[PDB]
RNA sequence: AGCGUGCUACUUAUACUUCACCGUGAUUGCUGUUUUGACGCUUUCACGAGUAGGCAGGCGUGGAGGUCAGUGACGAAGCCUU
RNA sequence: UUGCUUAAUUGAACGUGGACAAUUGAAUGAAGAGCUUUUAGUGGGCCAUUUUUGGUAAGCAGAACUGGCGAUGCGGGAUGA
RNA sequence: GCCUAGACCGAGGACUGCGGUUUUUACCUAGGAUGUUGGCAUAAUGAUCUUAAGUCGCCCGUCUUGAAACACGGACCAAGGA
């Protein structure tokens, strides 16, 4: 989807017992604030005895990109449920946002594994600082020294419904 | 050659709700049967007596 | 072929709980019902003689007979579009009395304990019971309670 | 016989909403705000970037 | 689409006229209906509904049921009002002098009406003397005194009157009345 | 209008410090909804049918002004499948009722074109003007269960631009029903 | 055939007081005295001609 | 122009919104201006699927009482007819 | 008050008199509530989700809850209770 | 807050109301369309019938859970017919 990365923060409510819960952060790509919301309990029960009726919310914001205009590496593992069980992947994409190679990534394991939204969990996003921590070939092809190419057969699209003169490819 | 639907309570709820289903309506005073029969022939003469001695007070109060 | 016998499908209704099999401690037998009392039925299957049917079992009713051995109580039962009459007669063995009257009767007197107590102080006071409101505003410290980020951990099979 | 929107027809509002006037007298719906030029988010609150 | 919570194009189910063609009812209904609209006194509401009602809904009121409601505590000078027949009864000992307004009278109870002192005036001279129902006292007959009402409802355990056409020891007596031939109910 | 103003900058000077002062400032949670029927009359459960019998949403793109408490969320979580609702702001509360607000007045749907017939209604409360009543609606107040009555059910119309691509799934899933917590005004405006 | 009732007046009611105050009519802003215009319609559709007065019908 | 996924716009139900009209139900008011229709007029709001079935208001046919001092051999009734 | 009950002047039931007013004691809604008479048709059902029994299974036979078709047109599923 | 393009409609029928401007017992955009211009009245307009085009439309009645049915009755017309 159109996707922003939020810092949704909760805790248990506060109890007699336990006045000053432990606060727990996570990083969610969501499209927007409810299913931020409602994407953070959803971990937090798979890891912690707590729910959304026994919890708390207590901070959603966005965490903007930090450099929106330069070009990175990231690489991202995951969790993913197929039609027969469960697997972890580690992928990598190039974009100049980290939520941009999320939302490659979502279309990504759409389009090779049949893996939609529900049956995936980011478990990080990572920057490859390094030309040496990039391990997939489908990436490190754009990062060989003076990368030039051309764009063969380049195809324009008319106006028009009919043309006058001979088509041409050239670019 | 005629086996037919044995039973169903299918639809049943739908009728019984219909004009149902109605609460049975309360009254200050009860009805007294199936009361022992001992304690409702000594309540026989308590209510007696007591009507008795209402009319006297309200009695005086006239005349 | 079919059998609906008066004590059908009472196997485990009527059975007495585990360890608790015997005879019947007395405070059963000095509890004190008034006509108008309100009684949990609860047959108990050690005392056979006036055991409630099976529908009773569970239902909590009205006391309006009381009698050498017994209460005589009033129970509402749905018989297609309204609502029947019933009057059963049980042995005190399987009546208790029912809790939510002492709950709603402490609540008669502490609202008219704290209404004199306002008039005596001349204010108003609101004795409406109020269902749970949502929470207000509040401030969290941080201090010595830094979030700590989670993440999905990865699948492992633990067999 | 005919109602008529108070947000399209002026008279109608003023007629409902007597104050509707001096909220267009005082530019309420465009009022500035008069405040410090501070960043108080430049401590802990960084902790949005990482942790 | 509309989800009813109520039956729709559903009728009063009471009576808004008479159901009679009688000329001078809908005269009585047409002065009570101005009073009922022009003076806000509930004695001109009720009066304007009980025009309405059937034979059976108007039981006749007896000179003794009104003898007893003038005996009542300050009830001896209201106007007693009846909308329906004042009939006779010939059980009285004696009739005090009042006033009555009713639809009708017999001949025998206005005889004993006016030979008592008493004025028997029509509900239209009501309105004259008593616009606004002021010191009246309406007195309504039994209406479950009816025949029919002794067969309505009837079934085991009920103690009402079946419909039978003819009374007597081979009538409806035998089995299902008595013990001695099976059951009673 | 004053106190709208204070409120709202008095929270935003709370957040402000929460954030200066290495805190996090837990806003309140709302305490007023908007209720929007977004399905038909038809193939409805008994349950959720008499719940939203009881919430007055007996049509579809019917809108309706509820108190949140613990009775009103568990009778909303029934009619979830069916309503999208969501937390109202000022300005939302204001259009609908000044463009689609309806008096309950002898059990006849009234226009509110005059002050006359908000006070004739609701004196008894101190309403005196169509101000008041969107005050008593938007600042959850004492009379607000007479103020909510006396307003007739929103009927509103089809979005401008429509739904998303299926209605009856959940705002979470890429639907339209449930909870969405400030998107009501979206949908409003696109609906009303 | 019902034939006609003598409550069947035959008056033709006055009209209500309406509010159609007339304003001023408001020109394109591209219409100023000395431009040059083009008839669309009428006989001499397709002409040139010069914009002189607006005149007050 | 296939499959998985996302977005923008666009298309249209007897559905929703506004308006008109018809009917039903409720409702406002109407007699010193009621004024030859109060079984009438009037205001307002809501509603309108339907077999079996119930009820209401109406249309038509043969004859009877009353009335139109009704039509008619100068053409009744019947029949044919963008 | 009683003839019931208590060893009793104890209780039981029903009462007289007095105090506590709209936050009269949760929410929401209420084309209002209650009551009565009388009579029609019907008493072959079927389908979908979900629970479920027999059966290899069945557009099979039998149940539970709800919603539908029957009794229903309209937009979509090309066509279809 | 402001400017701006288009479409559909005009119910009602002396006055009464709520407001606003008040330079005013006055006026208004404020309890529902008026003003003006041209043409026509041998006609512009409206309706019906026949036909063409587009689109949709299976043969009615009946028993039936289910009928257009490869289920039954029906060649047609008049009068009688429960």
């Amino acid at each position: 989807s159109r996707l922003n990365e939020y810092q949704v923060i909760g805790r248990n409510l506060p109890t007699e017992s336990v006045p000053e819960p432990k606060l727990f952060r996570m990083r969610i790509f969501a499209p927007n604030t409810v299913v931020a919301k409602s994407r953070y309990w959803y971990f937090l029960q798979k890891l912690h005895k707590v729910k959304k009726a026994s919890g708390e919310i207590v901070s959603v914001n966005i965490i903007s990109e930090a450099k929106p205009t330069k070009v990175k590496t990231f690489g991202i593992w995951l969790r993913y449920e197929s039609r027969s069980g469960i697997h972890n992947m580690y992928k990598e994409y190039r974009d100049v946002t980290r939520v941009g190679a999320v939302e490659t990534m979502y279309q990504d394991l759409a389009a090779r594994h049949r893996a939609r939204f529900r049956s995936i969990h980011i478990l990080k996003v990572v920057e490859l600082e390094k030309t040496d921590d990039v391990k997939r070939q489908y990436v490190k092809q754009f990062l060989t020294k003076d990368l030039k190419f051309p764009l063969p057969h380049r195809v324009q699209k008319s106006k028009k419904l009919f043309q006058a003169t001979a088509p041409t490819t050239f670019y | 050659m005629a086996k037919s639907k044995n039973h169903t309570a299918h639809n049943q709820t739908r009728k019984a709700h219909r004009n149902g289903i109605k609460k049975p309506k309360t009254y200050k005073y009860p009805s007294l049967k199936g009361v022992d029969a001992k304690f409702k022939r000594n309540h026989r003469y308590a209510l007696h007596g007591t009507a008795k001695a209402l009319a006297k007070a309200r009695a005086e109060k006239s005349a | 072929g079919k059998s609906r016998g008066y004590r059908s499908g009472t196997r485990y209704a009527f059975q007495r709980d585990f360890k608790k099999h015997g005879a019947i401690p007395l405070s059963t037998y000095l509890k004190v019902y008034k006509v108008g009392d309100i009684v949990d039925i609860k047959a108990n299957g050690s005392i056979q003689k006036g055991m409630p049917h099976k529908y009773y079992h569970g239902k909590t009713g009205i006391v309006y007979n009381v009698t050498k051995s017994s209460v005589g109580v009033i129970i509402n039962k749905v018989v297609g579009n309204r609502y029947i009459e019933k009057r059963v007669n049980l042995r005190v063995e399987h009546v208790k009395h029912s809790a939510c009257r002492q709950e709603f009767l402490n609540r008669v007197k502490s609202n008219a304990a704290k209404k004199r107590e306002a008039k005596a102080n001349g204010e108003t006071v609101y004795l409406k019971r109020q269902a749970a409101k949502p929470r207000g505003s509040r401030i969290i410290s941080t201090e010595g309670n830094i979030p700590q980020t989670l993440a999905p951990v990865a699948y492992e099979t633990f067999i | 016989v005919l109602k008529k929107n108070p947000l399209k027809n002026k008279q109608v509002l003023l007629r409902l909403n007597p104050y509707a006037k001096a909220y267009a007298a005082e530019k309420v719906g465009s009022a500035k705000v008069e405040q410090a030029k501070v960043k108080p988010s430049k401590g802990q609150f960084a902790e949005v970037l990482k942790n | 689409g509309r989800d009813h919570t109520s039956k729709q194009h559903v009728r009063s189910g009471h009576r808004t006229a008479p159901k009679s063609d009688n000329v001078y009812l809908q005269l009585l209904v047409k002065l009570y209906s101005f009073l009922a609209r022009r003076t806000d006194a509930p004695f001109n509401k009720v009066i304007l509904k009980s025009l309405f009602l059937s034979k059976i809904n108007r039981p006749p009121v007896s000179v003794s049921r009104i003898s007893r409601a003038l005996k009542q505590k300050g009830a001896a000078e209201k106007t007693i009002v009846v909308v329906g027949t004042v009939t006779d009864d010939n059980r009285l000992l004696e009739f005090p002098k009042a006033t009555i307004a009713a639809l009708r009278f017999t001949a025998g109870a206005k005889d004993r009406i006016l030979k008592n002192g008493g004025e028997a005036i029509t509900l239209d001279q009501l309105a004259l003397r008593a616009p606004k129902g002021q010191n009246t006292l309406i007195v309504r007959g039994p209406r479950n005194s009816r025949e029919a009402v002794r067969h309505f409802g009837f079934g085991p355990h009920k103690g009402k009157a079946p419909r039978i056409l003819s009374k007597g020891r081979k009538f409806e007596r035998a089995r299902g009345r008595r013990r001695s031939r099976g059951f009673k109910v | 209008q004053k106190e709208y103003t204070e409120a709202e900058r008095s929270v935003i000077k709370a957040k402000r410090d929460a954030k200066a002062s290495n805190s996090y400032y837990v806003d309140a949670q709302p305490k007023l909804v908007f209720v929007v029927r977004i399905k038909g009359i038809n193939k409805i459960p008994p349950k959720p049918r008499k719940v939203l019998q009881l919430l007055r949403l007996t049509q579809i793109n019917a809108g309706v002004f509820v108190r949140l408490t613990k009775a009103t969320s568990e009778l909303i979580k029934l009619a979830e499948p069916y309503v999208a609702y969501g937390y109202p702001s000022l300005s939302t509360i204001r259009q609908l009722v000044y463009k689609r607000g309806f008096g309950k007045v002898n059990k006849q749907r009234i226009a509110l074109s005059d002050n006359a017939i908000i006070e004739a209604n609701l004196g008894k409360f101190n309403i005196l003007s169509i101000e008041d009543l969107i005050h008593e609606i938007y600042t959850v107040g004492p009379n607000f269960k007479q103020v909510s009555n006396f307003l007739w059910p929103f009927k509103l119309s089809n979005p401008n631009g429509g739904f998303r691509a299926r209605k009856f799934q959940h705002f979470i899933q890429g639907g339209d029903t449930g909870n969405r917590e400030q998107f009501i005004n979206a949908l409003v405006k696109q609906m009303n | 055939q019902v034939a006609p009732k003598w409550y069947q007046s035959e008056d033709v009611p006055a009209p209500k007081q309406t509010r159609k105050t007339a304003r001023p009519q408001k020109l394109r802003a591209s219409l100023v005295p000395g431009t040059v215009l083009i008839l669309l319609a009428g006989r001499f559709r397709g002409k040139r001609v010069v914009y002189l007065k607006n005149l007050e019908d």
